């Protein structure tokens, strides 16, 4: 029974790693990362 | 601040500066130069930001 506790409570750690990585994946680019893209690209349009 | 500084210098430059028997001396391009300086500075500030 104690060995069962070891296994399932390590599984809680694996679940926390899995869901945290999925949360980083689904929202891959936040509001700041694309803001830099738009800002950087606006500088390219001044050449003409 | 740089945009105001360059516009002020451009406007203050078009008045003639040599007088008497020779006149003029006002550089006609100063407004286009000021628009160029401020518009090339803009790119650098957007890269910093």
């Amino acid at each position: 029974d104690a060995e069962k506790t070891v296994l399932e409570k390590s599984k809680a750690g694996a679940q926390s790693r899995f869901d945290s990585y999925g949360k980083l994946y689904d929202e891959n680019i936040n509001a700041g990362e694309n803001q830099a893209m738009t800002l950087r690209a606006s500088a390219a349009g001044l050449t003409t | 601040a740089v945009q105001a500084s360059r516009l002020a210098g451009a406007a203050a430059d078009l008045v003639p500066n040599i007088f008497g028997f020779a006149g003029g001396g006002s550089r006609w391009g100063a407004i286009a130069e000021a628009t160029g300086y401020v518009m090339e500075f803009s790119a650098n500030v957007m890269n910093t930001e």
